[PDB]
């Protein structure tokens, strides 16, 4: 006989394409995703894993520190080490949801029920909260009244200060393209909605009516006017503000942002945060627990050998699947040569992890694809991995788990 | 409760010294469960009798499968209180190097690798 568990599966398990839009279980590595190519809730809160990694341009660890309980559902608690200022972040939900009416004469539109029953519940925490406080949401809000909408990625906040009783919302939104248009705008003639603004406001009043809570003054603070971004961008630059908003509340310092104390788009977002992002979504593979576990107690997740064979898989499927143009003098490795060593490496690797143990020949093998195994993007993946598990490289990865002769 | 016990190394030396070549290729091996392994069942036949070309991996694998889950879980075999960096090993070499003094050869199964 020749194969028994030579299986992908477990957490080498890569979903079926059928489990594409279904799979919340698990956030697999996208291996052709970039920032243009927008944001979802998984891949939001897959970001959030970058938190605790000392090593990332999001790292949180030093503003906070995690809550010693749970007191907020769907959310994350943090305790700021320089203030008295707790700070909770909502996991993702794709139902984080409001559409408004583009047309003024109409009403407000309506907010997702999850995203209302989140307001109440953000309500009867403050009622009995003896600290101040700071809730960060993300959402998307898209017009109604209009064929083609846009799900537009934006972020909430609120604070709550005890000693005033008073709740502060505020909306973070970087404008993305054609959020806006002249047409309609004309055609209004100026009563025109481009954000839920109306119906969210309604929203939170409606949810602190019955309480002692006053309503601070609501805020939209918009950025990125002319940088002009794909609806892509701007869930990155969502994830960003999170992570500004956490430090600025966790210093007490006001908010800063492009347009309003940021010099530059890219000063904000930074190559480097950039980098960080693609990474996390295109390289890694990683469980919902997983993610609770960062958060909840601080922490950095290693990344492992089954996550670099998961990531190979999605490289190989994505390039076996499609049908490329094939064109003339060309300068590197086909398709066929990057596949085959593809499939050599996730072998070998599966190999070192269930048997711990690689033939000669086989590593011979290996040696002879290393360099198609280094070169443009499929190169960029395992250098990646290469990195994060510690090693010079596939040789040096490898070659401990080599039988000689 | 183990096989040395249940069996006097004189009984044990008479089994090992001809069950040998009533099957003069095959080699003798009890296999048992670690005592202080929490996680896995208790597969009961303790008494096996091996192919000697074998590697340690196929034994490995039959114990897997009789043990009746999925090669997705940690399976440990050690060898007397000695184990393989080397799965690759035929249950020959294997028999040579770490046999007991009775001509059987002992291994125990875990979850874990602990002493």
């Amino acid at each position: 006989d020749i194969d028994e568990f030579d299986l992908l599966e477990g957490d080498e398990k890569l979903p079926g394409d059928s489990e594409l839009d279904k799979t919340t279980s698990i956030y697999p590595p996208e291996t052709s995703w970039e920032v243009n190519k927008g944001m979802n809730s998984s891949r939001l809160h897959k970001l959030y894993s970058l938190f605790f990694d000392k090593s990332s341009a999001f790292y949180l660890g030093d503003d906070v520190s995690v809550l010693e309980d749970k007191p907020l559902t769907g959310a994350y608690g943090f305790q700021s080490k320089k203030n008295d200022q707790q700070i909770f972040l909502f996991r993702p939900d794709s139902d984080y949801v409001a559409g408004y009416h583009v047309d003024a004469k109409s009403d407000a539109g309506w907010v997702n029920d999850k995203l209302d029953r989140r307001l109440s519940e953000i309500s009867e925490f403050c009622s009995k909260a003896t600290q101040p406080a700071t809730f960060i949401l993300p959402f998307v809000e898209m017009p109604t009244d209009i064929t083609k909408g846009v799900q537009h990625q934006v972020l909430l906040t609120i604070s709550y200060d005890p000693k005033s009783k008073q709740l502060t919302p505020t909306v973070y939104d970087s404008i993305g393209r054609d959020t806006y248009s002249e047409s309609l705008s004309s055609y209004f003639k100026g009563k025109y909605r481009t954000t839920c603004d109306e119906i969210l406001t309604q929203s939170i009043e409606k949810a602190i009516k019955s309480t002692d809570f006053t309503l601070g003054k609501f805020t939209r603070a918009a950025y990125n006017h002319q940088n002009r971004l794909t609806e892509g961008n701007c869930g990155s630059y969502t994830f960003r503000t999170i992570k500004e908003v956490i430090s600025s509340s966790a210093q007490g310092t006001e908010v800063k942002i492009p347009g309003s104390g940021y010099i530059t788009s890219n000063s904000y977002l930074t190559s480097q945060h950039v980098q960080d992002i693609e990474s996390c979504i295109k390289y890694r593979n990683l469980g919902v627990v997983d993610i609770e576990s960062a958060l909840t107690e601080g922490k950095t997740l290693p990344v492992q050998l089954s996550e670099f064979i998961v990531a190979l898989e999605d490289y190989g499927k994505l390039r076996s699947q499609q049908s490329e143009k094939s064109m003339l003098n060309f300068i590197g490795y086909s398709k066929t040569a990057k596949l085959t060593a593809v499939e050599l490496l996730i072998g070998i690797l599966n190999d070192i992890k269930g048997k711990n143990e690689i033939s000669e020949s086989q590593y011979d093998k290996l040696v002879k694809e290393v360099d198609c195994l280094m070169d443009s993007s499929l190169g960029k993946l395992v250098q990646f991995h290469l990195k994060n598990l510690g090693a010079e490289s596939l040789q040096k990865l490898v070659l401990p788990c080599v039988k000689f002769d | 409760k183990t096989f040395k016990q249940r069996r006097t190394f004189e009984q044990r030396v008479e089994d090992v010294r001809l069950i040998r070549e009533q099957h003069p290729t095959k080699i003798p091996v009890i296999i048992e469960r670690y005592k202080g392994e929490k996680q896995l069942p208790v597969l009961d036949k303790t008494k096996f009798l091996v192919p000697d070309h074998v590697n340690m991996s196929e034994l490995i694998k039959i114990i897997r499968r009789r043990l009746q889950l999925n090669a997705n879980q940690a399976f440990f075999l050690l060898v007397n209180g000695h184990s393989m960096v080397s799965v690759s090993t035929p249950i020959s070499e294997v028999y040579e190097s770490e046999k007991d003094e009775d001509g059987f050869l002992y291994m125990v199964y875990a979850s874990q690798e602990t002493f």
